[PDB]
RNA sequence: GGUCUUGUAGCUCAGUCGGUAGAGCAACGGUCUGAAGAACCGUGUGUCGGCAGUUCGAUUCUGCCCGAGACCACCA
RNA sequence: ACCUCGAUGUCGACUCAUCUCAUCCUCGAGCUGAAGCAGGUUCGAAGGGUUCGGCUGUUCGCCGAUUAAAGAGAUACGUG
RNA sequence: UACUAAGUGGAAAAGGAUGUGAAAGUGCUAAAACAGCAAGGAUGUUGGCUUAGAAGCAGCCAUCGUUUAAAGAGUGCGUAA
């Protein structure tokens, strides 16, 4: 339950992911950083798994920054139900992938460890990960 | 002979060949036998 | 080949000289009598065919690295090359390298200074 | 079956007669009966005259280690008991200190200087702890090696007679062995393998498949014998082991080395 | 999926709608007691289910989550 | 909510079974933490076959025994 | 003018690819490039710790110094040594 701590609205549009980035193009604080070719919804889930695939290989140096959050939610209607009720719940929250954004970042560790780790994380997720070097 | 959907040398000696256009991996030890990609 | 490392004193255990074909007494008994002189310090050793291998033994010249645990003002040896106990003189060092003088392959001062210290800046002494 | 044990041991006696290399014991330590032999298919064909000739039936069993238990240092105690039977009432309130080293066994020390216990309540407690510490909370195994000093108790009026005090010195040291987490102990053996190098690599093998320990290797005037340090438990099974795997061209001996603290893998399996 | 309820001490229970965490028993010490029953004084235990807000300040007020409890969801 | 309700015979049991391999067995073969026996994994492979009883309407499901093994998915969960 | 060897064309995903053709940065080489082949590949060095025996090679401290085109506590294999 990564949640927003005040939320106005908590059943909207479900989301329109595809688009290009809005800000944060460029490795700000770490060293490579993660490019996605296409955008998405991540749930709670698999941005965790994501998130501790990369902390178990990332090393007592090297330090990580975050350039995502789940800002939206998701809902789900359960199985044999009629259409039309108004709106489900929110169950989980979720993070909106712009293709052409950076999500991570890590720095303070020597490359092939970087590396090794993106390569690692690229498979915990559908959207088709890619690899970028310090930028400005 | 077994399947995958990624083929790299594992071991120092697994070569990749492609045999009639199907792909395989070949090593000094058995165990070390794959084939698709 | 069947290189043997081992001290001064019996030659019983080791399973690299006496497994060629040379008989354990009757060395041992020369060896302990003759090398009683040199006994406590390792003396490596070598063999060779020399018609049946009945009898062929040779030994390197003893090399001083063995006493350069004590030279380096230690009585038993150290894990870490990074720890100091004690101040070594330059005359030792100097009778270090005469004494593996006819020992090493090749025969200058300061090579075998330089080899002393390259064998000893991992065992926890530096030279002077 | 207990008609099974009885029908063992006239089995066993008469086939002693045929066969006195072998000894047979009922075990003061687990119950079960001790049987020596010397060999696979010895023992085997011993079962099978048993079965046939004295027509004993009985299924295989399995040996096991005393696993003698140690612990921790305990809080001080409080020990209490307070019930109304033994002729009269009985109610005692007890504190000493029960501190377990193995260097040293039980001594008792007595600090009473206002009058809390007269001496008269001394040897029975100090009987009752001595009496007390020979079960264990893991499995019953002895507590050895334990030092009792008495610090503090109360006795009630004309009441309270003399089983009181023992009676909450043994609730008290029950309490003291559950809380402090005790852990076991095994005998380690010294086994001095002999093989003239033939089945050396067939050695590290046997030993490392028990998890083992082999360091090296040193000969013995005509041979070369390989000290290993060996758990008690797993040396039955690996008589037939090292046999097996040298072809029947070794032997060995197992003498007491020295008493080790139980690794946490036999540890796990005493927890209910 | 809604209709709601339940989780509090070692046991079972209340919970000044915010102004506290509480006995009894589990269990301990003392006191009285022809003996012994007897009763009393009191040792001790409490993320008050968890997380967030609200609130002077939260166990209480609000939302979410987890464990449990009952209401329906394939026909002419 | 789609053709079809001036009718689109639907549960089960037996019989015809047929098809397909994402093969259960029989088979070829590779590898092994595959001494042998006994194995496990995997590719090919449909030529052939894949038991009977007690119980509940019962394919479901339970039990028992047995065979090289006693496969699974489909045909209006086929068949008035 | 070019590509293709999948009948791709003439159905598809992530991923994989020592695939093919092409383009550009740069290096080496006929004083002969990567080879293969013929060779050396040594030395303190069982360096010292570890477990009586762990010692080019379980592992650990340093992880170097000499003859020297070059030799590495060795590139791996093989031993408890």
């Amino acid at each position: 339950m990564l949640q927003p701590k005040r939320t106005k609205y908590r059943k909207p549009h479900n989301v329109s992911y595809e688009g290009k980035a809005k800000g944060n193009s460029y490795v700000a604080f770490g060293e490579y950083g993660l490019v996605a070719t296409k955008g998405n919804w991540i749930d709670a889930r698999a941005i965790e798994s994501a998130r501790i695939a990369i902390s178990k290989c990332l090393g007592k140096t090297g330090k990580m920054w975050i350039r995502i959050f789940p800002h939206m939610s998701k809902t789900k209607k359960p199985l044999e139900v009629r259409m039309g009720s108004g709106k489900g719940n929110p169950e989980f929250w979720v993070a909106v992938v712009k293709q052409g954004t950076v999500m991570f970042e890590v720095a303070n560790i020597p490359e092939s460890q970087m590396i090794k780790a993106l390569t690692r994380a690229g498979h915990k997720l559908p959207v088709t990960w890619k690899i970028l070097k310090r930028e400005e | 002979m077994k399947v995958r959907a990624s083929v790299k040398p594992i071991c120092k000696d697994c070569k990749i060949i492609k045999r009639h256009q199907i792909v395989r991996v070949i090593c000094k030890t058995q165990k070390h036998k794959q084939r698709q990609g | 080949i069947a290189k043997i490392n081992l001290l001064g004193g019996q030659a019983k255990p080791g399973p690299a000289l006496a497994s060629v074909g040379i008989n354990m007494g009757e060395f041992t008994k020369q060896f302990n009598e003759k090398t009683k002189d040199k006994q406590g310090e390792m003396i490596p050793c070598v063999i060779t065919a020399y018609n049946d291998k009945s009898f062929d033994f040779i030994l390197k010249t003893t090399p001083v690295s063995i006493l350069l645990k004590q030279a380096a003002k230690l009585e038993k040896g150290a894990k870490n090359a990074k720890t100091i106990v004690g101040k070594i003189t330059m005359a030792k060092a100097k009778e270090i390298a005469q004494y593996k003088l006819v020992d090493l392959n090749a025969n200058t001062v300061e090579a075998a200074l330089k080899m002393v210290l390259g064998t000893a800046k991992q065992m926890g002494i530096e030279v002077i | 079956t207990k008609a099974d044990q009885e029908k063992m041991s006239i089995a066993l006696s008469k086939l002693a007669e045929e066969d006195p290399t072998f000894k047979t014991f009922t075990d003061p330590e687990t119950g079960q009966t001790i049987i020596a032999g010397m060999g696979e298919l010895h023992l085997d064909i011993l079962v099978d005259r048993m079965r046939r000739e004295f027509k004993v039936e009985v299924n295989v069993g399995a040996p096991q280690v005393s696993f003698r238990e140690t612990f921790n240092k305990e809080s001080e105690v409080e020990g209490k008991y307070i019930k109304q039977s033994g002729g009269r009432g009985q109610y005692g309130h007890v504190k000493i200190r029960f501190e377990p080293n193995k260097d040293k066994g039980f001594e008792f020390v007595d600090k009473i200087v206002g009058g809390r216990i007269p001496r008269e309540y001394i040897k029975p407690v100090q009987a009752g702890l001595e009496n007390a510490m020979a079960s264990g909370p893991l499995a019953g195994y002895p507590m050895i090696d334990i030092k009792a000093t008495l610090f503090d108790g109360s006795f009630h009026e004309v009441d309270s007679s003399e089983m009181a005090f023992k009676i909450a010195a043994s609730l008290a040291l029950k309490e003291a062995g559950k809380v402090c987490s005790p852990v076991l102990l095994e005998p380690i053996m010294a086994i001095e393998v002999t093989v003239p190098e033939q089945y050396f690599g067939d050695t590290m093998g046997d030993i490392s498949s028990r998890r083992g320990l082999i360091e090296g290797t040193e000969q013995r005037d005509n041979v070369q014998v390989i000290k290993a340090k060996v758990p008690l438990k797993e040396m039955f099974g690996y008589a037939t082991d090292l046999r097996s795997f040298s072809q029947g061209r070794g032997n060995y001996v197992m003498q007491f080395s020295h008493y080790a603290e139980t690794p946490k893998s036999v540890v796990n399996e005493i927890i209910a």
